[PDB]
RNA sequence: AGCAGAGUGGCGCAGCGGAAGCGUGCUGGGCCCAUAACCCAGAGGUCGAUGGAUCGAAACCAUCCUCUGCUACCA
């Protein structure tokens, strides 16, 4: 269905449609946001301005990114705008939604995981995964609730989405196969130009303890690029672990290079 | 390890690549690799192991034949010999001087150390040619007469086109010892007569009278870097400081400095330097080996200095004697100099612009080349006789053997004379 | 050499596991007496290779191939 707890789309809400097939006046178009539910458009206001001209490749499929004015919720109509959009820029619902498919097809098996899809007891099957992270307040709550799962090795097994399955053959492999986590790996560039005969070795130096300091701790390989240039690249799947890595790097750039009074760029 | 230095010197049109590798076997290489567009303006390093067959040929180490392949066009089939485990003779090395008109000074520094040259001729260009004037003339002053006029490329030159050539540029280096130099025609195209230049780079260029037992004067004309883009941190090394030594046998682990160095830390003036001691990590002898740098050749010296010293060739033209070497550091410098009539290093078929030269004025930059050194300084007082020189960077005289002056005379500073450190 | 980027329709070039994308060129009809301007329809896919982890990669993920660049040369 969807991972949404609400069922409809609200007054002025701001809804990613599919473009399913072109009607009469306008497009019957269905949300995927909301399960599938049906919207439309046209005749009357989604556009702005007049350059009378509509596609030249635009085949189907699309998705728009409009504004319910009206919505009926016995009958079945769902009125929506764009005329009104001044703010309601259309790149940011869809790379939201390009999150909530995933978001929403991490939490529709599931049933441990084959995955299948299709289907379980489809309600049952989101008030254990789905929607309760919408139940767990607030709608920004769960934003970064849904986020603290599928960044999937910080933490796994942490706060609950304990259920229900247990849930944690699908919660070790099925987020990383359904997600496929993406894709940040943090450079990390410290170009030391001593031009002496002095703090040139401590360029070196601080090499000698830029490994040291990631073998310690263990930050990941602070490398020679270039003689100058400490380049290293930094995995990072914490969100925080990439500046832990590099505030270790600056901090002997800074010092020991300071001690045999040298120059470094960072 | 190498025991001559002979400079493979020749003008523009000529090609250094075919040439250079039939007397030695191993390529001059550097930067913009991208190779060359006419003839190398690099001051490049070479160095082989010539060796005879009871046959005075450099025979390749498959020395049954030499068939070369500077063309295709004919098989150049020479007989050095034959197999049999040859016998080594000697250990040749080469240093390869810029032959540009707009790279003569470093041809100046590089020339500074070595103890041998060849004059490479191109039959292309006019027959009282510039460089030959330009290049004879300055080995004359550098204490070297040992030259080898080696007409390179006749190739295409017909052979009364070449006679006219090397009778001229004779004609004007008759104030300068080129008459004991012989004149050989060879082939740049055919590989011609190597079997018998390279018995006259042996005949006219032996082992020179070379101080062994003396301090170790290296002067470095190029810097080689092994701490290269990919290294790591317990690949720790130091700089390669390789140029030739004139005076002294160098060990390894030698404390070497540079004895010219660097300027230091806030120099209101000008007379504050230090030297960058060094102690020398490895000795090169063209492949292999040694714990020793026997002199007169162009040796490999890894010493302790940064990487970003050795990261650029920056040590052109610099000192590098021992820890606690003796010669001094100038950088306001009395020199006593001659200025040479004509303009030399530059004329055409009209002759310009080997013309007389105005006299050189005070404030004025002129470049002098103090032993090997490449430094640039203006002339505080200007005499006929004396002059007073203050530079940019306090450089070190090896020995008052020579300085050559130039000025500022086009795009380049051209050489108007030379003189001697007073 | 270490380094930084891309590879995708003829091109420009979308894109990130419930997807081979538009923009241009491209051909026919429509429209008109016709053109221009334009509409509809046709044609254009090794997502470089290898493919696998995979329910199924183009993606994920690596590798190598191509291009772009670097300390500028590294005895």
């Amino acid at each position: 269905c969807r991972f949404y707890q609400h069922k409809f789309p609200e007054v002025e809400d701001v809804v990613m449609v599919n473009v399913r097939s072109i009607a009469e006046m306008g497009a019957y178009v269905s949300l995927l946001e909301y399960n599938n539910i049906e919207g439309m458009i046209l005749l009357s206001e989604l556009s702005r301005r007049r350059i009378r001209s509509i596609n030249k490749l635009i085949r189907i499929g699309r998705n728009e990114c409009v504004v319910v004015i009206r919505v009926d919720k016995e009958k079945g109509y769902i009125d929506l705008s764009k005329r009104r959009v001044s703010p309601e820029e259309a790149i940011k619902c869809e790379d939201k939604f390009t999150k909530s498919k995933t978001v929403y097809s991490i939490l529709r098996h599931v049933a441990e995981v084959l995955e299948y899809t299709k289907d379980e007891q489809l309600e049952s099957l989101f008030q254990r995964t789905a929607w309760v992270f919408d139940d767990k307040y607030k709608r920004p709550g769960y934003g970064a609730y849904d986020a603290f799962k599928h960044a999937v090795s910080d933490p796994s097994i942490l706060d609950s989405l304990d259920l229900n399955e247990d849930e944690r053959e699908v919660l070790i492999n099925n987020i990383n196969r359904r997600l496929t986590p993406q894709a940040v790996k943090i450079r990390a560039d410290i170009e030391v130009a001593c031009y002496g005969y002095e703090g040139i070795d401590a360029v070196k130096e601080a090499l000698r303890a830029g490994l040291n300091c990631s073998t310690e701790t263990m930050p990941i390989k602070i490398n020679l690029i270039a003689p100058p240039r400490y380049v290293m690249t930094t995995t990072t799947l914490e969100r925080t672990e990439g500046l832990s890595v590099l505030n270790q790097a600056m901090a002997v750039i800074k010092e020991k290079i300071e001690e045999k009074r040298g120059v470094f760029n960072v | 390890q190498a025991t001559i230095n002979i400079g493979t010197i020749g003008h523009v049109a000529h090609g250094k690549s075919t040439v250079v590798k039939a007397i030695s076997g191993v390529h001059t290489v550097r930067f913009k690799n991208e190779l060359e567009r006419n003839i190398t303006i690099k001051l490049g390093y070479a160095n082989a192991k010539i060796y005879k067959l009871d046959d005075p040929s450099c025979p390749r180490p498959e020395c049954y034949r030499s068939c070369g392949s500077s063309t295709p066009d004919e098989f150049p089939t020479d007989i050095p010999g034959t197999k049999g485990n040859f016998k080594l003779v000697r250990h040749v090395s080469f240093v390869d001087c810029p032959g540009h008109d707009i790279l003569m000074a470093t041809m100046l520094n590089g020339a500074a150390v070595m103890d041998a040259a060849l004059l490479l001729i191109a039959g292309n260009e006019s027959c009282p040619q510039p460089q030959t004037s330009e290049h004879l003339a300055a080995i004359e002053i550098m204490k070297l007469k040992h030259i080898l006029i080696l007409q390179n490329k006749i190739d295409l030159v017909k052979e009364s086109q070449a006679k006219e050539q090397y009778e001229q540029i004779l004609a004007f280096v008759q104030g300068t010892v080129a008459e004991g130099a012989p004149i050989i025609p060879i082939s740049a195209q055919l590989k011609y007569n190597i079997e018998v230049v390279c018995e006259y780079i042996v005949k006219k260029i032996p082992v020179p009278p070379r101080d062994f037992t003396s301090e170790p004067r290296l002067i470095v004309i190029r810097s080689f870097d092994v701490n290269k883009p990919g290294c790591e941190v317990d690949d720790l090394k130091g700089g390669v400081a390789g140029g030739s030594i004139l005076k002294g046998v160098l060990k390894v682990g030698q404390e070497i400095e540079v004895r010219p160095g660097i300027v230091s830390k806030d120099s209101e003036g000008k007379l504050m330097c230090k030297p960058i001691f060094s102690k020398i990590v490895s000795l090169f002898a063209e492949h292999n080996d040694l714990q020793y740098a026997a002199p007169g050749g162009l040796i490999g010296v890894g010493t302790k200095i940064d990487p970003t010293l050795c990261r650029a060739d920056r040590m052109v033209g610099q000192v590098l004697g021992a820890v606690g070497a003796l010669p001094e550091i100038f950088t306001e410098l009395e020199i006593s100099y001659f200025l040479l009539r004509r303009l030399l290093g530059v004329r055409t078929e009209g002759d310009k612009k080997a013309a007389k030269v105005q006299k050189l004025s005070k404030n004025e930059v002129l470049m002098v080349n103090i032993g090997s050194l490449s430094t640039g300084g203006r002339v505080s007082a200007v005499k006929a006789d004396l002059g007073k020189i203050v530079l940019t960077n306090p450089v070190c005289t090896e020995v008052g053997e020579k300085i050559a002056l130039s000025r500022r005379v086009e795009k380049h500073w051209r050489l108007i004379g030379w003189g001697q450190i007073r």
